RNA sequence: GAUGAUUUAUAUACUUCGGCAUACGU
RNA sequence: ACGAGAACACGUAUGCCGAAGUAUAUAAAUCAUCA
């Protein structure tokens, strides 16, 4: 039984699917007048440096830090140089809009792109997180010839025009901004792909149910704990935490949490999923887990969100609402 | 006797990857490589994969031992029958057209998606470096069918019809279920290379 | 096989290379990684003067981990990468490019060893 | 008095009665026969061959030593050259003939299985007809030797009719890749001695018999093997078609006698072209 | 009695693949390995199998029993109507411009592409390995044919040309069916080599 | 009366396989192995193989019922000619040059094709194994020819140089069709070994 | 050779499996063939090149996780594969490799 | 007020299977 | 005046048929460091 159908997900909240491109602060120009970064290519930067001989002034730019060894970005250089902005086009790739928190970049993910250079969503990470709902709902991971018949494709390309980068923002006590910057989708961004069913194995109705109970289950348990700490009253004040409950919600891509793509706070009740977590946590993580003596009201800490200063508003980083059409 | 050509352009709409051989396993980079040619090292497409999918594909559209319809069309090895596989596809290989247009556009022939698998207990999660052909790559295919009996054809192209729409509705390559080879075929001319056999009328899509 | 006794003589109860951890050695060979791809899809022995301009600019990528991390720049020194660098864009062959590949990545593997 | 050693680059079809069977060793007649075509073929005089020259049968030799056909005074075939200064007075164990013929291989039977289609170059519609050659292939510096008697020009003569022989063949299937061979003249002090050697018996090493008016007295007191020698006579002239030779009855190698005979050139041809001389002088190694 | 000779080279389109024999007991290398040389260790492309399926093509093509041309041809053993094979086919090697060629810029003599089964109850996969001779390879193939009588001799090679076609329009080797043995046959020239026969109006291609 | 020496070589340009028949005959073994020395085991041609298929190729050429020159050549044992062959070819052996370079890079001095012979009724191929002399090896061939009349060398040699180039153009052994027993003369060295002939003004090859 | 090693060893490397192992016989594999297409019995620099860029995946596979780990300290891969290059002989190294088989077919038992 | 820093780098499977294993002519 | 001479172990024959490098798999987790 083959069935096609045409699925719109509406970025309530940035998505970010990473590719481990973390490129580092010498790789772009942040024009902090401009609320705008300029992302090159490493090709015609170094030419560009051989042109007129501003390569042997960079290796010495470079080594033998001027000063701070760890500020010194790709404006301190042209500053040294004199190199003015207006001249920058024979060497820039492309140019988008940063949204901080807070000043300049500190280091800039770099989301998924094909050959082309263009912006997709990955079928495997959708694929994925809906799996993750189903399993949420029914815990059968180790059955491989399910998810054999469920086939999804990859969006289609993205317009370079919607695509923005928002800094990491991780609500623990306060509004702290993380010194990380991820290149995601805008919101209010409808993307179609394609979800293929086979053999009817799972139906629409109960998929989308799947992802209701997740959605229920991840509100009851672990979010609804911010709604105490101050940080946390401030987020959903700026909008960050809308209610949503009953209401189809996956998370996509990269900083939307643990709780988020674990089925942990699913299969068991909040104070033991809490316990678990926190030990499963603790184990792989002794940088901030290894120091809490503690369980705190959250085993995730912090929520992960961004803020947008065109409005003034917060999201938090992974909601985006699913739609199915038949065809 | 006589025998024809099906000379079509298969292009990439998401990302195919087809593995490849004994490759150079760099610790750092990618895992499992597309398969790729030797003389020119750009990607192929191996006939047999083609011929995997499309037999699998007609199989479960008709049978769902072996199914005759597919016999016919794709060989019936076994001890009483024996009949000759009609089809016999070929590899696709990388068009010069993509390549010149690749070139000239400062586009990589391959993608290189940095994929994942959670693991959903823990999220430990795992790198997984992997590859695959670019989207809008052309890869050219010179399916050749034999007319073996004169009063089939038709009928056998009806199911390479379908052998090859539902194709196009179709993945190809591994890990398809996840985005990964959806493909579109385009200028599917047919002409006869052997006999004097009437393809003018025949049409793929 | 320069690389097994250089990661042999600086390693001890740990630390590895005066705070070399095996994320910021990943992060230096990324780059590396992109050029070994790039170098096995072209067929020609002669390197592209564009892949030798991104040779330059792993350099830089090398000389600012060096400069922004200390343990990354004895990592960089003791191990002599910026000569056989050098020596790589020098040659102007594919195969020295691939042998130095085949030597980073030797680090990393005696490091998880 | 002088030894000819032969090794052969290619296996050998010394038949016996058929193209399927083939022997280690030629008889002297055999090999009178060769000379003989060899010295008609070079134009020379042949009077030497009818009446001075003494030759003997073929003998093995593995490499470095000599053998002589067993004097019959168990399943010995060729006996050494330094075994015969005990094997005539009688003693040689039975354990060392069982040694001797597990050692002594001087080469090895080949059946070639060959093919004639004739039949297919004019009806080629026709059938191939298979046969076989029974050849005998030589182990390496393994060959043949004999021993030649005659005076310092006969034996001149005889060394440039075998200087023409070694590129002619010896045996049958000549010029089908068999028989050719190389020679050459060494002397072995120990083939002198058994040469000089003197006793009331007398043992033979040339297929013979004697005139008809020397038979009578030749085989009082001996005990000896006698064989029946035929074959077809290898000539261009001798007639229109092939003639098998008239058969002929002669001591084979190895014989005893009390008292010796001088042996005759026999005319075993009918009334051909030309005579056909069956070699029987015996030459004496008592 | 003369004996033309049709000297030239055939370029591999797709990994041409001719199985060797037992070999050895290889536990993951070398599954089904392809014929080669042994003076020089390089792969062969037997005058067999170019008889083999050249005779296959023919007799398929005129009969579709052993058919009179296809028998003057190749060969016609028989009770009683034996002729003679008019054409002896050889043996193709590396040709000396391929053999340097492929050297001078470090391209493999062979391809081990991987291949698969699965299955249709439980899809088990059952992977597969291929030696096929890398595409682009020239081999030198000296066809010899005899004239034993004069006048069929050009209507005996129009016959063969047409052959020539379905050997350019189909595979030689195994697993041609599955994009495999694709060829072309180029670099033609015709000759007498030994006799008087007057080739040179004689065209193959 | 003379004697004239043709030796020289023999190289194996591709496969030659002359059947024995009596070396083996078991399940998998080889079906059709090559004469061999039943110790030595080193391959041979006989000189019966090469003097037939010379006479024959003589034969072709002289009468396209007999020729004088090639009976005068290699014997008229009729019932009104009775001849004797005025050339002995001999036994052709491996090269000692050949064995030791064959020995040092440990190439076999044999092949062991494999082939199949499939069916037209019903394509259920079928197996078989065929024993060949390695490609590139080198036999001896020491051909004498006597000199029976002065006046006739000047032209024997041509027509033996004919039954060779012949030789040169046309397969030695079984199954030469199918591409097998391609052989070329080399290195020939005419000398008079016996007699006061002058070999000096005479090629073959 | 090889037999006593592996069914030495539900016991058998503590947590080997056979992906693991196929993945080491990938690259011997490799170097099988292209040993095949060569020649000669002396091995290239490339060949040697090769070598060592199988000895770095060795000790990374080692490494990254205990099972691998044991298996190559236990069944004395390092020392063979360094004799490989010491002894400089095309035979010595197809015996590695049928070794290296026999190991992954024991295994397979 | 600045800055990123660690952890996994592919894991688990299948590793060829089924068929013909030479026939017919002297 | 060689159990010899004349005599291709030769002719026909595809290592070929069927089989997907495929199945499963979110580039993700952590939120802290320094003045």
């Amino acid at each position: 039984t083959i069935k096609n159908y045409e699925v719109v997900i509406k970025t309530l909240g940035p998505i970010h699917i990473g590719s481990g491109q973390v490129m580092k602060k010498q790789d772009y120009i942040y024009d902090f007048y401009n609320s705008k970064v300029y992302m090159i290519n490493g090709n015609k930067l170094v030419k560009f440096l051989k042109r007129k001989n501003l390569l042997y002034t960079y290796q010495n730019f470079l080594r033998y830090p001027p000063k701070n060894p760890r500020e010194n970005g790709l404006k301190d250089y042209l500053d040294a140089q004199n190199v003015k902005q207006s001249e920058w086009e024979a060497f820039v790739s492309y140019s988008e809009k940063v949204n901080q928190g807070k000043k300049p970049l500190n280091d800039l993910h770099l989301m998924v792109r094909d050959g082309q250079n263009k912006v997709y969503l990955p079928g495997s990470s959708i694929k994925g997180a809906i799996k993750t709902t189903l399993v949420s709902k029914y815990n059968n991971e180790k059955n491989k010839d399910i998810y054999s018949k469920i086939k999804v494709s990859d969006s289609k390309p993205i317009d370079e025009s919607n695509l923005a980068i928002y800094q990491k923002i991780d609500i623990n006590k306060s509004e702290k901004s993380m010194p990380l910057y991820r290149e995601c989708i805008d919101v209010n961004t409808e993307i179609k792909f394609k979800l293929t069913i086979e053999d009817e194995i799972y139906s629409i109705n109960e998929i989308e149910q799947s992802i209701q109970d997740f959605y229920k289950n991840y509100y009851d348990k672990w979010l609804v704990g911010f709604k105490e700490t101050k940080g946390g009253r401030r987020f959903a004040l700026e909008g960050g935490i809308p209610d949503v409950l009953n209401q189809n919600i996956l998370f996509l891509g990269a900083g939307t949490g643990f709780v988020s793509k674990t089925t942990h706070y699913q299969l068991k009740n909040r104070k033991q999923a809490k316990q678990d977590s926190f030990e499963i946590l603790t184990k792989k993580f002794r940088g901030t887990y290894g120091k809490m003596k503690e369980i705190p009201s959250n085993v995730p800490v912090a929520l992960k969100g961004t803020t947008n200063q065109s409005r003034h508003t917060s999201y938090q980083q992974g909601m985006c609402k699913v739609s199915f059409q038949e065809l | 006797y006589s025998k024809i050509k099906i000379s079509g352009t298969i292009e990439v709409v998401t990302g195919l990857h087809i593995g490849g051989g004994g490759e150079s396993s760099m610790i750092g980079a990618i895992d499992s490589p597309v398969v790729r040619d030797l003389q020119t090292k750009l990607p192929i497409i191996p006939g047999s994969s083609i011929k995997g999918k499309m037999r699998n594909l007609l199989a479960k559209h008709f049978g769902l031992q072996d199914d005759e319809r597919v016999l016919r069309l794709f060989g019936s090895s076994e001890k009483g029958n024996i009949q000759r596989a009609r089809l016999q596809i070929s590899d696709a290989f990388f068009s010069e057209k993509t390549k010149e247009h690749f070139a000239q556009n400062d586009i990589a022939y391959t993608e290189t998606k940095f994929e994942n698998t959670i693991n959903r207990l823990t999220a430990v999660a795992n790198p997984r470096q992997i590859e695959r052909v670019t989207r809008g790559s052309e890869f050219d295919f010179v399916f050749i069918y034999n007319v073996d009996e004169e009063s089939q054809v038709e009928d056998d192209f009806e199911n390479i019809e379908k052998a090859i729409h539902l194709l196009e509705n179709d993945y190809l390559g591994g890990g398809g279920t996840r985005g990964n080879g959806r493909i579109q075929f385009k200028d599917t001319n047919i002409e006869t290379v052997v006999g004097e056999y009437d393809s003018t009328n025949l049409k793929i899509k | 096989t320069f690389a097994h006794e250089v990661v042999k003589s600086n390693v001890k109860n740990q630390v590895l290379f005066n705070g070399l951890t095996t994320s910021k050695l990943r992060n230096l060979m990324e780059q590396v990684n992109r050029l070994y791809t790039i170098a096995f899809n072209s067929n020609e022995d002669q390197l592209n003067e564009e892949f030798i301009d991104e040779l330059e600019y792993l350099k830089i990528k090398f000389y600012y981990e060096a400069g922004r991390e200390k343990s990354v720049d004895e990592f960089l020194k003791k191990t002599l990468m910026f000569p056989i660098i050098d020596r790589v864009i020098k040659k102007e062959s594919k195969k020295f490019f691939l042998d130095y590949c085949k030597y980073f990545e030797a680090l990393v593997a005696y490091a998880k060893y | 008095t002088k030894v000819f050693k032969l090794s052969f680059k290619t296996p050998v079809h010394f038949g016996k009665k058929r193209l399927s069977d083939g022997e280690m060793t030629i008889t002297a007649d055999t090999l009178f026969s060769a000379l003989f075509i060899e010295t008609l073929q070079l134009g020379k005089d042949t009077d030497w061959l009818l009446n001075d020259l003494i030759i003997s049968d073929t003998f093995p030799y593995e490499n470095e030593l000599y053998y002589l056909p067993k004097p019959l005074i168990k399943k010995l075939k060729y006996v050494p050259v330094h075994h015969y200064n005990q094997y005539l007075n009688g003693e040689l164990s039975a354990e060392d003939a069982t040694d001797l013929n597990d050692i002594f291989n001087i080469g090895y039977f080949s059946l070639q299985t060959k093919v004639s289609l004739i039949a297919q170059e004019t009806d080629s519609s026709a059938d191939s007809e298979p046969y076989s050659v029974g050849t005998f292939t030589f182990e390496p510096e393994a060959g043949l030797y004999f021993i030649a008697k005659g005076s310092e020009e006969t034996l001149d003569h005889l060394n440039n009719i075998m200087t023409a022989l070694q590129y002619s063949g010896l045996g049958g299937k000549r010029n089908a890749g068999y028989g050719q061979f190389e020679y050459e003249i060494i002397n072995n002090q120990q083939l002198s001695k058994l040469l000089n050697q003197n006793g009331k018996h007398s043992i033979l090493l040339s297929t013979a018999m004697a005139k008809k008016e020397e038979i009578e007295s030749a085989l009082k007191e001996a005990r000896y093997i006698l064989t029946k020698r035929s074959g077809f006579v290898q000539s261009t002239n001798y007639s229109e078609m092939l003639v098998k030779k008239s058969d002929f009855y002669s001591f084979s190698s190895g014989s005893v006698f009390k008292n010796i005979f001088n042996g005759d050139i026999f005319n075993v041809g009918h009334n051909g072209k030309h005579p056909v001389y069956r070699y029987a002088k015996p030459l004496w190694l008592e």
